[PDB]
């Protein structure tokens, strides 16, 4: 057997899950702050101003996920336990109290 | 006036007695509402007449 | 190209009122609005419930340490009432 | 005895007899047990799911100020028709 | 807009989603109450809700 | 798909939930919470 | 701190604690979500406006 990790083969555990899954982690960000506003990006967001133009949006990436988490929300759920066979298995059905 | 706050909690431990709650939250932290929306979709109303 | 400001106008007379002006002032008979418009203001409409049953919960923990034997008995109005939340 | 599937208690354990599932939701588990016993009574009616039975386990607010107040009666009466 | 003479119309659509939208709260409100979670013991301690 | 896939993470909690309040509630924390005295003779002890 | 964890598992043996999921996945390792969608037909309606 061998003995516990010390302090360098911990921070190289850190390190690669920081170099690798960035490409999504930085891409999942994007999708935040996406549904609410700022859906313009700063190169684009620039030049409408030298137009003169105002920057509208119309935020129906919010609208899809409301409704959807709403469904969700309303039909919660409290657990239970089910004996697999009433031979003093009902009995062993405390756990859903 | 300064001392330890008054009211307890459900595990004997003084605590704060403030309540509140916001209704969505950004990446930096901030606390927007309902009509934060709707004011794009209506500077284009007002506008476009 | 004011025939194109008129069909660009009203893009936006109709998208204000589909995202904004959906609790239940769109005019069917309690299916659309039943189950149609009352789940796209579920959330932060049961948030907001969330809050104001999270102020209950703090207040009983202040009529609880403040309030001794003979004020129970004020309120709910039975003598033999402080018997059945802790003391004597 | 022996552990004999690898289950060092055989009495409650959660591969063979517990199964958590979920289900929906109730306030407490004297209505969830209220709900399937008047779905039940029903089909039979009024003369087997009596009350003590269906009005103990209910959803009502003050019941013990008012179930001793319907038992003293089942008792003041029953000394009449055992006396006569 | 004084410049040119015009008079400053606006078409106040954002307070139709909002009143209607508290009004929806606010007819369902509530009083609290309190559950007892097992039922030996337990409901006398409900003097809470009153 | 993904509606049925979140109520499969919710059950995978209170499964391992039940393995953390089994190890640690010895006899007298049982009888605290369903409120029977003769509550914990059916979950494998005494 | 260092050390074995504490907490068990269904056999016996020491395990973690920490249980999560997530929506899709992809063939070199992504966790995308809902609204990776919905990005490409949504720029195309602040676009054409």
């Amino acid at each position: 057997t061998m003995t516990m990790p010390s302090h360098a083969q911990l921070k190289a555990y850190f390190e690669e899950a920081r170099d690798a899954n960035e490409e999504y982690r930085k891409e999942a960000f994007i999708d935040r702050d996406y549904f609410d506003g700022h859906q313009w990006t700063e190169e684009e967001l620039q030049k409408l101003e030298a137009r003169k133009q105002p920057a509208t949006y119309f935020n129906e990436v919010k609208l899809s996920i409301r409704g959807l988490v709403g469904v969700f929300e309303q039909g919660d759920s409290d657990p239970r336990a089910w004996p697999r066979n009433p031979q003093d298995e009902d009995s062993a059905d405390i756990a859903t109290k | 006036e300064m001392s330890v706050s008054a009211y307890l909690d459900r595990n004997g431990k003084p605590t704060c007695p403030i309540e509140a709650r916001s209704c969505y939250i950004d990446r930096e932290n901030r606390r927007y509402g309902e009509v934060r929306d709707l004011r794009s979709p209506q500077d284009a109303i007002n506008k476009r007449e | 190209l004011a025939n194109g400001q008129f069909a660009l106008l009203s893009s936006a007379r109709e998208f204000i009122q589909r995202i904004g002006q959906n609790p239940s002032v769109l005019a069917r008979a309690q299916l659309a609005r039943q189950q149609a418009g009352m789940v796209d203001s579920a959330m932060a409409l049961n948030g907001l419930r969330r809050f104001e049953l999270a102020v209950y919960r703090q207040a009983w923990l202040r009529c609880r340490q403040f309030w001794k034997a003979p004020d129970y008995i004020r309120v709910t109005d039975d003598e033999g009432a402080p018997q059945f939340v802790g003391i004597n | 005895a022996e552990p004999i599937l690898g289950y060092e208690n055989a009495l409650a354990e959660l591969d063979v007899d517990i199964n958590i599932d979920a289900v929906p939701d109730t306030a407490n588990l004297a209505q969830e047990q209220f709900l399937q016993l008047t779905e039940l009574a029903r089909l039979y009616g009024p003369q087997e799911v009596p009350f003590d039975d269906l009005l103990e386990l209910s959803s009502m607010p003050e019941k013990t100020k008012l179930i001793a107040k319907r038992r003293e009666r089942s008792e003041q009466m029953a000394q009449v028709q055992a006396q006569q």
